[PDB]
């Protein structure tokens, strides 16, 4: 147990902070509540609904984008299950660009998407998660490979193109360390 | 103009229908509702139920601080100063997340990756709120910077030593700029400190007191105890030298504060009276556990090599880095100081080998002789037939 491990800002806290210790007395209201209100907290994920409809009618041909409207109509309804109707349109319209998103370099139903759509989403149907990775493999199915590098290279780049304070800033994951010496020699 | 945030006004609708009144910038309200959770550290061994409880918590916490730091200036201050989730979330996460010199095993890469991104994440929220002057337009005047930042409790001195201790080694230079600015910004860190000190020094004499070296009632010495409460202590020690230590490795100026408190006197003491029995203890029982005692013979030595470097810095921060700058030829308070400090130390002779070893003790003299233009031999002779004397005791 790594919050026993004796830590001098630990008796640090404590001596001043009797108070607050068993203050986090807290565990499932915690985290519950949490869950609660994170139903609106992912505004989106790296590309929207509409920047992937719009990817895919301009790269496949009308041809094929006859099928792939079916299909996302099987992703949309999916979301519609997941995501539920009273937080509205758009908020299904974000649950099926996370669904597709979620599946489009995935060909099955993984413990890692169904603990992912349960994070952002809380408990679901997996029927619908089985639904929508089918409707995506049937979209991916019509891309070709430089296509599909492109829609890597599109999430890859709106997750880059992201900015957030001290972003570009050197920064060091060398922390402290034991110093060596050298063992106790043997004995006698 | 640019006007600082703490005294710019924004208009906003007030619970009157159709009424706008101008209002602080920051306000509670103006804060978001984004829920905070607090940080718990990975399970010991990669048990997989466990693992995936860790995930979850600290895939929340994660994604809060991603949209924190991508919050703007006005906005990002706000959650900071109102919302109390997020002051308690990086207090966890300071206090608990492991440092790398603890006992780590290697876990999946899925926890290794993020952690990775707590660490940077929590690190570069620390240097937003460190700093008072984001850029041109996003600043705040100092005096009411220095008041958030103590009294939203935005920087204890627990989290400065732990933000030390965790971001040292590799971002020194950034980390002391921000230290040294909430402590120019705000000085009754200074003040904290202080009354911070004899709570640190109470840790050294309990240390002695579990040990039974010196109203605990005679507990058993590390030759007795059982093996694992000795475990405790030393990894006890060893965390609270190397927090010290990289405390002051970042921020030296706290030094006089510390010799404020005899410091010297009562790490040199502290030495003397842990180090030789618990290196006994160690070396005796080694084939108790072959692995876990030479584990603490590494912290063990590590914490005494630790001490001396804290002793070093103190001592050169108060005495002779004084004399080196600022040469108007008025340093016999310097000087006397660093005499009498050896004068109160000249008993302790193992600690005063293992210290003149690692910084010898000449060497220093020799630049107060240098600096002062009338030092007598008289003055310094007693402490080097100490040191003289101090290895004669041991074969070496």
């Amino acid at each position: 147990e790594f919050m026993a491990l004796p830590r001098l800002t630990g008796a640090l806290r404590s001596f001043s902070n009797v108070t607050k210790q068993d203050n986090y007395n807290e565990e499932v209201a915690d985290l519950k509540i949490k869950r609660s209100k994170l139903h609106e907290q992912v505004l989106d994920l790296g590309l929207t609904w509409k920047k992937i409809i719009k990817f895919l009618n301009e790269k496949l041909e009308k041809s094929k984008m006859q099928s792939i409207n079916e299909d996302l109509k099987d992703i949309l309804h999916a979301a519609k299950q997941i995501v539920g109707t009273d937080n509205g349109r758009e908020a299904i319209e974000s649950g099926a660009a996370f669904l597709f998103m979620t599946f489009h370099l995935k060909d099955s139903v993984g413990h890692k998407e169904t603990k992912a759509i349960k994070q952002m989403f809380g408990p679901f149907p997996s029927s619908s998660a089985t639904a929508a990775c089918n409707a995506t493999n049937r979209i991916i199915s019509h891309f070709s490979q430089d296509d599909l590098t492109a829609l890597v290279q599109m999430t890859e780049k709106e997750h880059g193109d992201r900015v957030f304070f001290g972003k570009n800033l050197a920064f060091s994951f060398d922390m402290h360390d034991l110093d060596h010496f050298d063992e106790l020699p043997i004995n006698g | 103009p640019a006007l600082p945030l703490d005294q710019l006004q924004i208009t906003h609708k007030d619970p009157k229908t159709g009424k706008l009144r101008t209002s602080p910038a920051l306000h509670p309200e103006q804060k978001a509702d984004r829920y905070f959770v607090l940080y718990k550290p990975p399970p010991k061994d990669n048990i997989p139920a466990l693992v995936e409880e860790y995930l979850e918590r600290a895939t929340f916490v994660a994604n809060d601080l991603d949209w924190l730091l991508a919050l703007p200036h006005d906005k990002f201050w706000c959650q900071v100063i109102f919302d109390e989730t997020l002051q308690k979330c990086l207090d966890s996460y300071l206090r608990y997340v492991p440092r790398k010199f603890d006992e780590g095993v290697a876990s999946a890469p899925e926890v290794v990756d993020m952690q990775k991104r707590l660490h940077r994440s929590v690190f570069l929220t620390f240097l937003r709120m460190s700093t008072h002057k984001e850029s041109k337009d996003h600043f705040i005047s100092p005096s009411a910077f220095g008041e958030i930042l103590y009294n939203n409790f935005l920087f204890d001195i627990p989290k400065i030593l732990d933000l030390c201790v965790l971001f040292g080694k590799g971002n020194s230079p950034l980390l002391q700029k921000m230290i040294g600015n909430i402590f120019t910004q705000q000085p009754s860190y200074y003040s904290d400190l202080d009354e911070t000190l004899p709570t640190i020094l109470q840790v050294f004499s309990n240390i002695l007191q579990h040990c039974g070296l010196q109203e605990e009632r005679g507990r058993l010495t590390p030759s007795d105890m059982p093996l694992l409460e000795l475990k405790d202590i030393v990894l006890y020690l060893c965390d609270t030298c190397t927090t010290l230590w990289a405390f002051l490795d970042i921020f030296p100026l706290a030094c006089q504060t510390f010799q404020k408190h005899d410091f010297c006197y009562r790490l040199a003491s502290f030495y003397e009276a842990a180090i030789p029995e618990m290196e006994s203890a160690i070396k005796k029982r080694r084939l108790e556990d072959s692995k876990l005692l030479g584990d603490l013979w590494q912290r063990l030595s590590h914490s005494r090599k630790k001490l001396m470097e804290i002793f070093h810095i103190i001592l050169n921060q108060i005495c002779l880095l004084p004399i080196l700058e600022s040469s108007c030829d008025n340093i016999q308070g310097f000087i006397e100081e660093f005499l009498q400090i050896f004068s109160s130390l000249l008993q302790e002779k193992r600690f005063l080998r293992d210290y003149d070893a690692l910084f010898p003790v000449a060497e220093d003299i020799s630049l107060l002789q240098q600096a002062s233009s009338v030092l007598d031999e008289t003055r310094t002779a007693y402490i080097l037939q100490a040191v003289e004397s101090a290895w004669e005791g041991v074969d070496r």
